[PDB]
């Protein structure tokens, strides 16, 4: 099949979501640096090198090791952790469970942080309906000194509580369930750009990168997401709000994975669209890895979807050819 | 659903007429909302569109006489055409996301 | 562009995700008695009569009524409730938050929907220490203290009614709601349920067209399996047990059709056809105008399980009343 | 990503060969691996996700296909060989074609 479908307009208009946070695609992201991608990613081969399905599972891993921090009077943090390779119940992979950030655990970077609990059948805690915040993420060190891991290979999957209790959770190990979304940690609310930056991606092993070629520099699609803080969970976004990317729409995530693409782009290809704004135009391409180049060079300024007019496919083309960009 | 094409009609050169298209239903959509027109001996052009975030664009032959909007709550979107010329006369025809309506007559005079 | 596409093979064996639950696809679930769906559900004129997105939003309402209940001290019942209509920062629809589940509300036995959430004022007196509690949402009339379920949109109203005592602190009589996408469903006694909703509990907008019976042609919802609430933990180890929850599209053609025009291919009273092949039978599935899908089981209602699923083949466009071939 | 089959060759009829298909890399799809040989190619045999077997006409009883996820490879276990069989096999790992091991049955 044709790659053109691929991109529309209401996928940039309202209805694109992008595939780490699920956010509402309103901005492309230009990423001068390059960067790599795999989980919930798909290329035009129909498939990931990921652990993660083409939807928001919710994340359940059966075995960790617990260890608990804390003087008594509701100050008991407690980190859960597990080597990666033990998530032996996700068919798609071992690495880690479907579901699980590939986000370096933090240790001014944002950090995914998600619901969830801590859970062994001996454990003395009653359930009362509640589950907790947790920041998510690859490490090693853990549990004593966790330091955010960019690979899969010997490294660690953390969750680690953000707020105290008292005693309750004593079993040493224990599975670790945490509900889909994933909202922001950081502590510089002013200073972050964006959430993962290039340099926290965690990437499996055989992971195609996306790096400059020309003027043509790989694109992640933005939107916004909630900031964990200390006034509530979420309601009304009172803690603030970041920019999370992903590699992909959504969308384009799920069609790769479900409809055979193998055959209508060959390496050094891009398939290109056009995007029409009021007042200028520029092109997005797609390569056979599944990444999306725009010919934004060196610069990283955002580019705001709110003024967009349409989508219009252009056709395949080389990668070296210039991705217009006349805004 | 249908949709319920009104305010066309006969006006005079300089005048305003303000088309309106309703939807018979709350539906919600991401396709555009446009008007097209078709004036005798020519072939059938975009006017005016607006995307699910009101981004609008015009032909050029309408630009800075031509306005289009929309009611959400009413599921109504709106062509305000001002100093109409009588090279604006046609039928004009709304587009209602994938929707399209019978089409309104516009004689300028 | 042709419907053709939106089914595949890997729709059906693993990858698929029904639209209400977001849980993988795995088993077809006849409704010989005929439903309808309008929440994050799209047709093939690319517009929904719902209020979500086709995503899986997180819940957020500025402005409900909060109505507290409790006999002693670690017993105090919590319930949210709005009227419908009044989700303004919606720009779908104002009947409910994106997101907020297209379900009955549990009265004084059926499914309900539960998720994880917080009820808040800026002006109350309770402290935040890192958690969300779980709730039943659904539509219903009576709230507070005499709920029944409802399942329209005009003059109801929308709950969440908390499942566990909350927490001192619980001033103000307005709050927002906040809540995480995930739901699981409380079911409960010693009876059995075979899906959540059933169709007398699915909450509809006014317009949306329903799905009736055509011939042996009934429509079918896409069945996955989804986590039950109970009181031994949240979901660690699906301990509290699981059911299967239903929804009338794979999220993947929800989506497509927001995205995409496919409004010429397909006219009133025709199926696009998609052919089933198992290792021994097939049967054929239709697609209308209107999103829904059938299946041609008649009066069987029982579940048809998708494990042995060899392949999805197109055949085309079809009358609606021809019978969809059902031999299995 | 490639992929690496083995096991073809010459044969007498009645005899077996066992045909071996490895990608290069642990990827993961949801595009069914199978085998094909080749008039026109024909599908040997197919197993899905959910490991479910599907035999062309010919060779149903005979031929035996079956996956190892953990080593990112799947197998054709060729039995009671025939003059029929012979052709060149190519193994489709989801979407990924191989270069086909070449089969000779003789009578």
């Amino acid at each position: 099949a044709s790659p053109a479908g691929l991109l529309t307009t209401p996928v940039l208009t309202g209805a694109g979501s992008d595939n780490r946070w699920g956010a509402q695609i309103v901005a492309l992201q230009p990423v001068p640096s390059g960067f790599s991608t795999c989980n919930r990613h798909w290329n035009l081969n129909g498939s990931t090198f990921g652990w993660s399905s083409p939807r928001f599972s919710d994340i359940d891993h059966p075995r960790g090791n617990a260890s608990y921090t804390g003087t008594g009077s509701t100050n008991v943090i407690e980190t859960w952790y597990a080597n990666t390779g033990t998530a032996t119940n996700n068919p798609i992979s071992n690495i880690a469970p479907d579901g699980f950030p590939d986000m370096g655990a933090i240790g001014p970077t944002g950090g995914w942080v998600g619901f969830g609990e801590v859970w062994n059948v001996a454990n003395g805690s009653p359930y009362n309906g509640t589950v907790q915040a947790y920041e998510l993420g690859f490490a090693t060190g853990a549990p004593n000194s966790i330091n955010p891991a960019t690979t899969t290979v010997g490294t660690q999957i953390v969750a680690k509580s953000i707020y105290g209790v008292a005693i309750g959770q004593n079993q040493q190990t224990a599975g670790l369930f945490v509900l889909s979304t994933g909202i922001v940690s950081t502590s510089g609310p002013n200073a972050t750009t964006y959430t993962p930056q290039p340099n926290s991606i965690v990437v499996a092993p055989g992971t195609p990168a996306a790096a400059p070629i020309g003027r043509n520099v790989p694109v992640m699609f933005s939107g916004v997401i909630r900031r964990a803080g200390d006034i509530n969970a979420g309601a009304g976004s009172v803690n603030g709000t970041q920019y999370g990317v992903g590699s992909q729409p959504i969308s384009v995530t799920l069609q790769l994975s479900l409809t055979n693409y193998s055959s209508s782009l060959q390496p050094g290809q891009f398939f290109v669209w056009q995007l029409n704004f009021a007042s200028g135009f520029l092109e997005i391409g797609l390569n056979v890895d599944g990444y999306f180049y725009i010919g934004a060079g060196a610069s990283s300024n955002m580019i705001e979807l709110t003024e967009l007019i349409d989508v219009r496919p252009v056709g395949v083309r080389p990668n070296t050819s210039t991705l217009v960009f006349n805004l | 659903v249908q949709l319920q094409e009104s305010g066309g009609g006969l006006v005079q050169a300089g005048g305003s007429l303000r088309l309106s298209c309703t939807a018979s239903r709350s539906i919600f959509t991401y396709f555009g909302k446009a008007w097209y027109r078709q004036a005798p001996g020519k072939e059938r052009e975009l006017v005016a569109s607006i995307t699910s975030g009101d981004t609008t664009n015009y032909a050029d032959s309408v630009k800075g006489r031509f306005t289009i909007s929309r009611d959400a709550a009413k599921n109504t979107v709106y062509l305000q055409m001002n100093s109409l010329k009588p090279d604006d006369t046609a039928v004009y025809y709304c587009k209602y996301g994938s929707y399209w309506g019978q089409g309104t007559q516009v004689t300028v005079s």
